[PDB]
């Protein structure tokens, strides 16, 4: 009991920690996406300068 | 509108992210959910009990 | 503006700065934790042992718990970060005079104030105490953990050698070392809801 | 006309300077919301705590809790928004005299 | 612990880096632009002297 | 955020995984949990009387 | 009104994001804030400890 | 023992030297986007001229 | 040898008077600033009275 | 955190900063003419030392 009490308190969830995980990195290259659309404006700045 | 890109947040969230991943890993790699004992200082003093 | 901007991402890399110091010293106490079970188990053993087997045995036991308890003094000694004591007792919790206390202040925002202290106090004298330790009792039974030939003399009767009093006593010193990882994941707590508060200012 | 027109443009600018402010401040009320959330979770389990681990474990979760709003107020007290404090009782909903407010 | 914050002295953070970087070389074509303004106005003023 | 892996903790965990797997073969070819002394020297002593 | 441009300011604009973008690259070809000592001398000696 | 610590001096960590390959051979990819970046000031230059 | 309490050496008190060293300066930079202005005003004045 | 030599880099630094503080006032000239040093200050004991 008392390491059935012990896991309960440690014991990752492998499935969830990975759907967590995956979820995670995703949000990563995500958000890197993000940057690589907002630094293509002042580009277009230029454009109206010339 | 230029000078300073006001995708700043999307940076911090960016952080936020690896850094999660990176805590993940950590508990994946160890199997422990409270491999360091800023994740739970409760269920840690449990289970060091 | 940009005083305090700049101020504020060197709070930010401040406070991660600040964490893993206190991740070092807490890995430190994981070991230091490790130990203590180990004790536990031999004092365990011990107790059994002390009407089984025989004083020359319970010699072998306290060859290993006094080397081990060496090693607790150890861990307080050369855990250092950046060459920084953080176990010892120099940032002991209360000196006699509050003065001597010299906390951990670490700068944690971009402006006057923004700081927090903490305190560290472990060392092979981590049991029983009321400001400090004692004597027989409550520093030994960690620094000696008596068990030498003295459980074969009582079971717990003495109070101070005895297995009962040993025992809750090992337990507390685990509490000690508890309750002080309790704080310092605490106070890792506060840095990263800090560096949330931090990044979001910043923006 | 242009009187009106540099002011109107002032305005906005203030407008937004004044948006910045408030998303500091619900910032740290994001944060404060964090633990908020986080001490609810530690009285769940201390409620189930109260009969079956002991006063010492009790202990152990009102060092976290108490370090925990120790950090509530010290959200109340480094939040600031160009040096200004933000989430004290300095800026209160209603003094005893609503001229102190 | 001691790699991490070596780290967080030293490594880049090439996102912020890069925002940085395509922001600066955008300067330079955006005050070259302003050179290739500023050029063009004393040929008005040969205009001025016929 | 690329010059040095965070998951470094990981690479320990790798360690200690292949060496804690390592000392459990040892254990289990020899049929002993006392087959080197660094085991538990008190049950060695007992043993050895 | 033509013997010298006015625009002088805007050259050492000029030589100011070249140069700054040539440091830029520096940092992001050797994955290093503090590549060259110049950068934060306070930061280096502690990376050097 | 000996053949232990013979592999500790000679055993490559191959986890840790392939996380310190992928990252050198980016750093070099790296590197020559920077110079694949820095060449393309002149052409502006060529702008000034014209 | 200590967080703030000196006073004198306390950072609190260094940092806050660093800080009104960015305000002297600044202030400096403000009075430029508005003399500069001044100046614009001026040569308008003087370029409408010339003609 | 870091100890007293850390600190006394930093202070290399800073206090070789305050050099070039002076340096500036000192160095800073339009035509010849100081402006930043106490030649100009505000008020003087005397106000006609100004």
């Amino acid at each position: 009991n008392l390491t059935a009490a012990e896991s309960r308190i440690r014991d990752v969830d492998m499935a969830k920690e990975m759907s967590e995980f995956t979820k995670n990195n995703i949000l990563s290259q995500a958000s890197q996406a993000m940057l690589a659309q907002a630094n293509q404006q002042p580009q277009n700045v230029l454009q109206l300068l010339r | 509108i230029n000078h300073n890109i006001a995708a700043l947040n999307t940076l911090n969230r960016l952080s936020s992210n690896n850094s999660a991943s990176q805590k993940n890993m950590e508990k994946l790699s160890s199997g422990l959910r409270i491999n360091r004992a800023g994740d739970d200082a409760a269920g840690l003093a449990i289970s060091e009990k | 503006m940009r005083g305090q901007i700049r101020g504020l991402e060197m709070a930010s890399k401040n406070s991660q700065d600040g964490i893993s110091l206190i991740q070092t010293a807490e890995g430190a106490l994981t070991e230091t934790h490790a130990i203590l079970q180990r004790v536990r188990e031999l004092v365990v053993q011990a107790g059994n042992t002390g009407t089984q087997d025989k004083a020359t045995d319970l010699q072998s036991i306290q060859d290993e718990i006094s080397a081990l308890t060496d090693e607790i003094d150890g861990i307080s000694n050369r855990t250092e970060f950046n060459g920084k004591k953080l176990l010892d007792g120099t940032y002991k919790v209360d000196t006699a005079t509050p003065a001597n206390q010299k906390n951990l202040v670490f700068q944690i925002g971009a402006n006057a104030t923004q700081q927090i202290s903490v305190n560290i106090e472990d060392m092979g004298a981590d049991a029983l105490g009321i400001k400090e330790a004692d004597g027989s009792i409550a520093a030994l039974h960690s620094v000696n953990d008596l068990d030498v030939t003295k459980f074969a003399d009582n079971a717990a009767d003495c109070a101070d050698i005895g297995f009962d009093a040993q025992l809750k006593v090992v337990d507390e010193a685990i509490n000690q070392v508890s309750s002080q990882r309790v704080k310092l994941g605490a106070v890792q707590n506060r840095l990263e809801h800090t560096i949330n508060n931090l990044s979001a200012s910043g923006e």
